[PDB]
């Protein structure tokens, strides 16, 4: 199911810009083109109808973007072997930051090049990337350049397969349309075998190497990673279990492998990670379900399942026929399916950003504190957009591909009939939540000034405290010895253990309390998150048709609007209700990331002293603080603040220059976003009739930007500059204490 | 209601009763054009506002112009 | 090739390739001659 | 930017010379231009120095009111 | 001393200045052998700010009472170099890319389809204008006497 040679490879098309669309190849009357170029580069939908080329197109930019993720790890690699002291780290992972990155003076801007220890100047990195390496088992820097050069053969092949199954075999629709053999290879080898692989790995290189650095010895007086393999002798006095070989796995003796695969629970107290034992074991029992899990789906040989028969299977008294018919829409649409991968990414990066704070997987990352402030909100920021994204295909799809005359299904029908009574009751749910969480805020705040402590909802006055999640961490601190016997240790130190891990005289992890406070923190984030939500599922139901503009559909997926008629038809179709929800989900995830950082910096980050008394970076006050907007003001924001405008004259002075220009791009935007284009392109026609005064005017006709391009680049702007606002200030407060 | 109105520089194209999502224009015989038409706006307690027709207009300016005026309940597009 | 130099003359390429050259020579100006605040001659 | 570096020395700062030269010619002695009303010999001193010049003299040349206050870059 | 404003070489504050920052410098120096690398870097940028500081004070700015130089745009003789030529320079240089585009687009305008021209450049034409700009003084004045510059 391929074609031999499709298209031709030549240069014709490079001269001819617009090719891909009738319209847009015709000429640049005025400066609308330009814009419209770009706009419409990747929509392969408008280029043409066919669902063969379509998919055919889709599958090459995959491998340009692979070949651009492999570039980007190859000078990620390269960059740690050549401008680095990662050599120098290694040695002493506590008392020196970690760098990669070294600055040409020409205009004073070497004084970046800051003072990190190891006899080395550079820029201080925060990406985790030094105890990555490190819990691999690297020592030397030839391995890094090994790597580098490996990625970059890697990118270079991904090019070139872009390339060939494109312009010499590219195939035909119905390979794309295997979605059963998709699903088992998809599960059976990319998966499976890779964790098994990293198992191998594992058991056989981070294993020994780690213990041979946790045991003090000289990295550079380590055996090389081949010599415990050639050399079984080295391994059997490290792990006497390796002297009896396979025999055990092959009869079933698997005890004998307790010591290198273990289930022990909780962190080493050496590094303040995890034992890697356990994540040896984790691997291969994932790899070993994994595998399993790909023999599900039928394929030429008879045996598995058709998920055209699970699928029709599935009806209810309440939903008529069900699911019958959602197998043609998923094997014919490419929107659909990615908007439904887009969620799913996006609350698999939430999942993942939540879970490696409390967990740390690397040796020496629970005591880098700004490695894993910004692994953490760089997570969450890219699952939020991930999320948006879901949204905004879904609308796509149900103002394109939907058709019930030859893809009608009855799920989808009944949600269509009834959408009034979804929009009204998570408008209720979201004005009640905004009532209930916000207004205590406003009240412990008119208390506070009044001067009346004691009628405020806090832990000495009135308290609001989380029950639930108490019985929670009680009945997961109390796991191992009665529901989980195999355990030793509980999973997390946070569930409230009672235990300590102190590594080179910071705290790593320890029980983390919850009161008031929390209550009140975690209400506002659901508020937020069930706003945004009301705002992009009103905006993908309403995609089609309202009792506004019965004909919603006919104007398209991305149209301004519908005249000054009936009052003000204004942002009505589904890209505003995007345009709009990206608002709020910037707002949500900076209220999250502030939560987290204030609640890690106030009661776990600190040092611990000889006696054992644990001094934290900000003195334990979040508990009697954030009852109040006043004192997030204060306690969080102005206080926290000292660090960036203090960054002057030092190496720091980069994030305290990116403060102002974030400043500055972010109350740009408010241009874009509160005019209108009637004015300037009023303003334009002075400023055409002085250069046609003087001879300079154009041939290309200068037009004002459109009212979605306007929106779109105010919007930009604004998300680029808060961001770069939060990420400067958090790195500028992060690294200096 | 809203007021519409049709000048003679008209050269009836029909563009505009064509765009109309409601039944407001209407068109009429004439002399004056080569196409030998005009339009008209016999309905126009039933406009909306919504300016469909001056989007369609070939002429450099429009030769129907919407006026908006005293807002009823079927200019408003209320359906309550 | 013609329909290769037609692309090296487009808008986007011929103004990157004008910026690099005018910011190498801005850059190699102030290595020679650095922290200028008055014409001396 | 400039700041930012840790070489204060290269800013740009230029000096307001016009606003500085109109104090002065109010009798203001605070930058040395010594022009008009800052001159003891000029026709416009001698018409007025026996009507109002000395309290206002005195009023401008007290650095511590809001009377015609010092300015820079 | 206009305004009140004193010579550079004749001031404390800059020679203050100086020594606060050669002390700031000397003090991440010793942290580093002799022999390393950022040994080297550290003893050029010490170099480096002592030549700035010695040609700041051969120049003959004048500095305030914080010990900064300051700059006299009023059109005195003796201060000709710190805004007077450059922006001599500057008008010479923008008349010249100003003359160029003029002529370029105005070379273009009979064409058939002029906008095509403008996205993708027709470079030996550009090449062949570029040069004419040295001269662009001369030309517009000559134009602006023939009335050829002004449209009509
Ligand atoms: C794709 C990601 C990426 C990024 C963001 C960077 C970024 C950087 N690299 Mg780089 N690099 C990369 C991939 C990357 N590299 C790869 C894949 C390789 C080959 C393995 C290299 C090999 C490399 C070398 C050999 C050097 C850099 C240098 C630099 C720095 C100066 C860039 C410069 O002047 O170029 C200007 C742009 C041109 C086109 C020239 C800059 C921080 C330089 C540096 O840090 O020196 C102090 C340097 O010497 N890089
Ligand atoms: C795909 C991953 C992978 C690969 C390529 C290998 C490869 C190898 N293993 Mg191995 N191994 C793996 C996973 C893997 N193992 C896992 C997950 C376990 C845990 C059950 C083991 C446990 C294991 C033992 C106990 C021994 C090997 C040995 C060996 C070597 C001889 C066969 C060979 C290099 C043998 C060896 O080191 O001989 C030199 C040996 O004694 N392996
Ligand atoms: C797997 C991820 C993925 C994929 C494959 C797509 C694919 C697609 N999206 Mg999409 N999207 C995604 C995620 C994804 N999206 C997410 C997460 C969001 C939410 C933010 C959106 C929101 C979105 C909207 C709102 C729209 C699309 C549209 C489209 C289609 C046309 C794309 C196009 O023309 O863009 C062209 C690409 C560009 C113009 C580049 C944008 C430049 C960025 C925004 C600025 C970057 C700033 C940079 C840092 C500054 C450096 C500049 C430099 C020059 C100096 C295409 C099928 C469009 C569509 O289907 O219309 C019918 C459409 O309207 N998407
Ligand atoms: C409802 C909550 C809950 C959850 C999430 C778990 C989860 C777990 N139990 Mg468990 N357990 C529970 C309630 C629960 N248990 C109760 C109510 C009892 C009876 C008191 C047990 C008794 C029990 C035993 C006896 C064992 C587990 C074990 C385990 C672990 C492996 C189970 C497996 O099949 O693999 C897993 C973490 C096993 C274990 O320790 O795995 C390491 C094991 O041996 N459980
Ligand atoms: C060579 C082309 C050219 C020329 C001769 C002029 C000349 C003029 N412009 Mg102008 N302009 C240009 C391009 C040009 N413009 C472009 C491309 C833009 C869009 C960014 C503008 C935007 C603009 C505004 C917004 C305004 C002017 C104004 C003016 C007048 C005041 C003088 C001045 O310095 O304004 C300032 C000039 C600028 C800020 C323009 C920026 C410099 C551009 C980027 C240079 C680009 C040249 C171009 C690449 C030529 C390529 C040549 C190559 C093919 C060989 C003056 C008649 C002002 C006026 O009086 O209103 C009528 C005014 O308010 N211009
Ligand atoms: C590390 C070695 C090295 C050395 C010694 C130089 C030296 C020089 N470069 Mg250079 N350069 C280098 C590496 C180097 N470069 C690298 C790696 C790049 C990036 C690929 C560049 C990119 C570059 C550009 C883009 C330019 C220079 C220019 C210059 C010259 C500036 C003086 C001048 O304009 O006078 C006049 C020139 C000479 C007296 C001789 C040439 C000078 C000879 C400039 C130049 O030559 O101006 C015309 C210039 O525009 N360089
Ligand atoms: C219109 C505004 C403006 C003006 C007139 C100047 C003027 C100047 N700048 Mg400058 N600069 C500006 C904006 C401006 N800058 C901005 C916005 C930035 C930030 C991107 C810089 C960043 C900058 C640096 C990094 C340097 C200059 C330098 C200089 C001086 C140039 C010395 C030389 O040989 O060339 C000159 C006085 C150089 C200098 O030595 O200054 C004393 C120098 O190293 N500038
Ligand atoms: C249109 C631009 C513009 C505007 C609105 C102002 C406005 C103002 N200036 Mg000002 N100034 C300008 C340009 C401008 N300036 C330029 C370009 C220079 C450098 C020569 C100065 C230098 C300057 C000084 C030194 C002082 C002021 C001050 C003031 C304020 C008091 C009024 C006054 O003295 O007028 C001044 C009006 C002018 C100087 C007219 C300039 C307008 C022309 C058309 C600009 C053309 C530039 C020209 C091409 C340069 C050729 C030089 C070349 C031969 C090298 C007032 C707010 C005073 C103040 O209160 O500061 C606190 C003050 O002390 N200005
Ligand atoms: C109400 C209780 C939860 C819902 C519940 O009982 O779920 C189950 C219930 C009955 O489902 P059926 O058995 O009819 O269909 C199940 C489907 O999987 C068949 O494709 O769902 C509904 O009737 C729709 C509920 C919509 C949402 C209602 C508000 C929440
Ligand atoms: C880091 C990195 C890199 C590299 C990588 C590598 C180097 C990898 C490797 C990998 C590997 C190297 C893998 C392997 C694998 C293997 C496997 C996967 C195997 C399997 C096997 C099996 C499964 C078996 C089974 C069995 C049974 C069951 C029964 C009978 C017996 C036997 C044994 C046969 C690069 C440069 C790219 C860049 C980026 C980054
Ligand atoms: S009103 Fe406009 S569209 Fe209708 S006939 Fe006249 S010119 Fe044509
Ligand atoms: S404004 Fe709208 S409703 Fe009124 S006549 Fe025009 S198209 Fe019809």
């Amino acid at each position: 199911l391929v074609d031999r040679d499709p298209i031709k490879t030549s240069f014709e098309e490079w001269a001819k810009p617009g090719h891909f669309s009738r319209t847009i190849a015709k000429g640049p009357d005025t400066t609308t083109w330009i814009w419209n170029l770009h706009a419409d580069a990747h929509d392969f939908d408008s280029h043409t109808s066919d669902l063969e080329e379509i998919s055919r197109k889709v599958f090459s930019a995959h491998f340009g973007q692979l070949s651009i993720i492999f570039l980007w790890l190859s000078g990620m690699y390269f960059h740690g072997a050549r401008f680095s002291n990662y050599e120098a780290w290694l040695s002493d992972p506590t008392h020196i930051g970690p760098s990669a990155q070294v600055v040409w003076p020409i205009v004073g801007q070497e004084i970046l090049n800051g003072d990190v220890g190891g006899g080395f100047r550079g820029i201080q990195i925060t990406s985790g990337f030094f105890q990555i390496w490190r819990a691999s088992g690297i020592t030397s820097e030839l391995q890094l350049y090994c790597t580098a050069i490996g990625a970059l053969v890697f990118a270079a092949l991904m090019l070139f397969a872009g390339w060939f199954h494109y312009h010499k075999a590219a195939p035909k629709l119905a390979w794309f349309q295997d979605v059963e053999s998709m699903l088992n290879h998809h599960l059976a080898g990319l998966l499976g075998l890779g964790s098994l692989s990293w198992a191998g790995h594992q058991v056989h290189v981070s294993l020994p190497i780690n213990q041979f650095l946790n045991a003090g010895v000289d990295p550079k007086e380590i055996p090389l990673p081949h010599e415990f393999i050639l050399n079984r002798d080295l391994l059997a006095q490290l792990y006497p279990s390796f002297a009896e070989g396979a025999t055990p796995f092959f009869t079933l003796n698997w005890s004998k492998y307790s010591e290198f695969l273990t289930f022990r629970g909780g962190l080493d107290p050496v590094t303040g990670g995890l034992w890697l034992t356990d994540i040896a074991h984790h691997h291969l029992a994932i790899a070993i379900l994994f595998l399993i899990a790909g023999h599900m789906y039928r394929t030429n040989w008879g045996i598995g399942h058709g998920i055209k028969d699970i699928l029709e299977a599935h009806k209810g008294p309440f939903t008529g026929q069900g699911h019958k018919g959602l197998y043609e829409i998923l094997t014919t649409s490419w929107h659909a399916q990615l908007s439904l991968n887009l969620a799913m990414l996006g609350s698999l990066t939430i999942i993942v950003a939540h879970h490696m704070y409390s967990m740390p997987p690397y040796p020496y990352l629970a005591t880098d504190y700004a490695t894993q402030l910004s692994l953490f909100t760089h997570h969450m920021w890219i699952g939020g957009f991930l999320i948006v994204g879901a949204a905004a295909h879904a609308a796509i799809f149900m103002v394109r591909d939907y058709d019930p005359t030859n893809r009608y299904n009855d799920l989808l029908d009944r949600v269509l009939r009834h959408r009034d009574a979804i929009i009204s009751h998570l408008n209720w749910v979201c004005i009640f939540l905004g009532f209930h969480s916000f207004g205590l805020y406003i009240h412990n705040d008119t208390m506070s000034a009044l001067g009346r402590p004691q009628d405020m909802f806090s832990d000495t006055a009135i308290q609001l405290q989380p029950v639930f999640a108490q019985w929670i961490q009680n009945t997961h601190a109390l796991a191992p010895g009665v529901t989980a016997p195999g355990e030793t240790a509980s999973t997390s130190l946070t569930w409230g253990g009672g235990e300590l891990v102190a590594v080179g005289g910071k705290v790593a992890l320890l029980p983390i309390p919850l009161g008031t406070a929390d209550f009140l923190v975690h209400h506002i984030h659901a508020f937020t998150i069930h706003v945004t939500v009301l705002i992009l599922l009103k905006g993908v139901l309403f995609a089609r048709s309202s009792r506004l503009i019965p004909d919603k559909a006919n104007l398209g997926f991305r149209f301004p609007c519908d005249g000054p008629g009936r009052g003000g038809t204004c942002q009505v179709s589904a890209w505003d209700h995007v345009f709009l929800g990206l608002f709020w989900m910037y707002n949500a995830i900076s209220v999250v990331i502030f939560h987290f950082s204030w609640k890690m910096q106030s009661d776990v980050w600190g040092s611990i002293s000889d006696q054992g008394v644990v001094t934290h970076i900000t003195g334990g006050n979040f508990a009697q603080s954030s009852i109040t907007i006043n004192g997030w003001l204060r306690d969080f924001l102005w206080a926290q603040a000292s660090q960036v405008i203090q960054s002057y004259g030092s190496s720091l002075s980069a994030y305290g220059l990116f403060f102002l220009g974030a400043h500055f791009v972010w109350a740009f935007s408010l241009m874009f976003l509160f005019s209108g284009r009637g004015y300037w392109q009023e303003l334009i026609e002075s400023i055409v009739w002085a250069h046609n005064k003087l001879k300079v005017a154009p041939a290309t006709q200068p037009r004002a930007l459109s009212i979605i391009q306007g929106r779109a680049v105010g919007v930009t702007h604004y998300l680029l500059g808060g961001i770069a606002t939060t990420w400067a200030f958090f790195l500028a407060r992060i690294i200096a204490v | 209601s809203h007021s519409v109105k049709i000048y003679d520089t008209c050269i009836g194209c029909t563009q505009c009763v064509r765009a109309c999502p409601t039944d407001v224009l209407e068109m009429i015989p004439w002399d004056g054009c080569k196409a030998k038409q005009i339009a008209s706006a016999p309905r126009t307690e039933d406009c909306v506002g919504c300016k469909r027709c001056e989007s369609a207009c070939p002429t450099d300016f429009l030769s129907v112009r919407v006026y908006l005026w005293h807002e009823t309940t079927r200019s408003m597009g209320l359906a309550y | 090739m013609r329909d290769l130099k037609t692309y090296l003359s487009v808008a986007p390429v011929l103004s990157t390739l004008w910026f690099g050259s005018l910011a190498g020579l801005l850059i190699e100006i102030n290595r020679l001659f650095p922290d200028a605040l008055t014409f001396p001659f | 930017v400039m700041l930012a570096f840790g070489t204060p020395e290269k800013q740009i700062l230029i000096e307001p010379i016009f606003a500085q030269w109109i104090q002065s010619a109010h009798g203001k002695t605070s930058y040395g231009f010594d022009v008009l009303l800052s001159s003891t010999s000029g026709p416009a001193f001698n018409a007025g120095r026996s009507i109002w010049l000395p309290g206002w003299l005195n009023a401008i040349n007290e650095n511590s009111n809001s009377l015609f206050l010092t300015i820079g870059p | 001393d206009i305004s009140g404003l004193t010579p550079c070489k004749d001031s404390k504050q800059f020679a203050k200045r100086e020594k606060q920052q050669i002390k700031k410098l000397e003090s991440s120096l010793k942290l580093y052998a002799p022999e390393s690398a950022p040994a080297l870097a550290l003893n050029a940028q010490i170099e480096k700010t002592k030549r700035r500081f010695d040609n700041y004070g051969k120049y003959g700015l004048l500095c305030g009472s914080d010990g900064l130089p300051h700059l006299i745009v009023n059109g005195d003789q003796r201060h000709w170099g710190e805004f007077i030529t450059p922006g001599i320079l500057f008008l010479y240089i923008a008349g010249w890319i100003g003359w160029v585009g003029r002529s370029y687009l105005i070379a273009i305008s009979g064409e058939k389809k002029p906008a095509m021209k403008e996205i993708i450049i027709d470079v030996p034409l550009a090449s062949r204008i570029i040069f004419r700009g040295f001269i662009w003084p001369v030309a517009a004045y000559r134009e602006f006497l023939n009335g050829d510059l002004i449209a009509k």
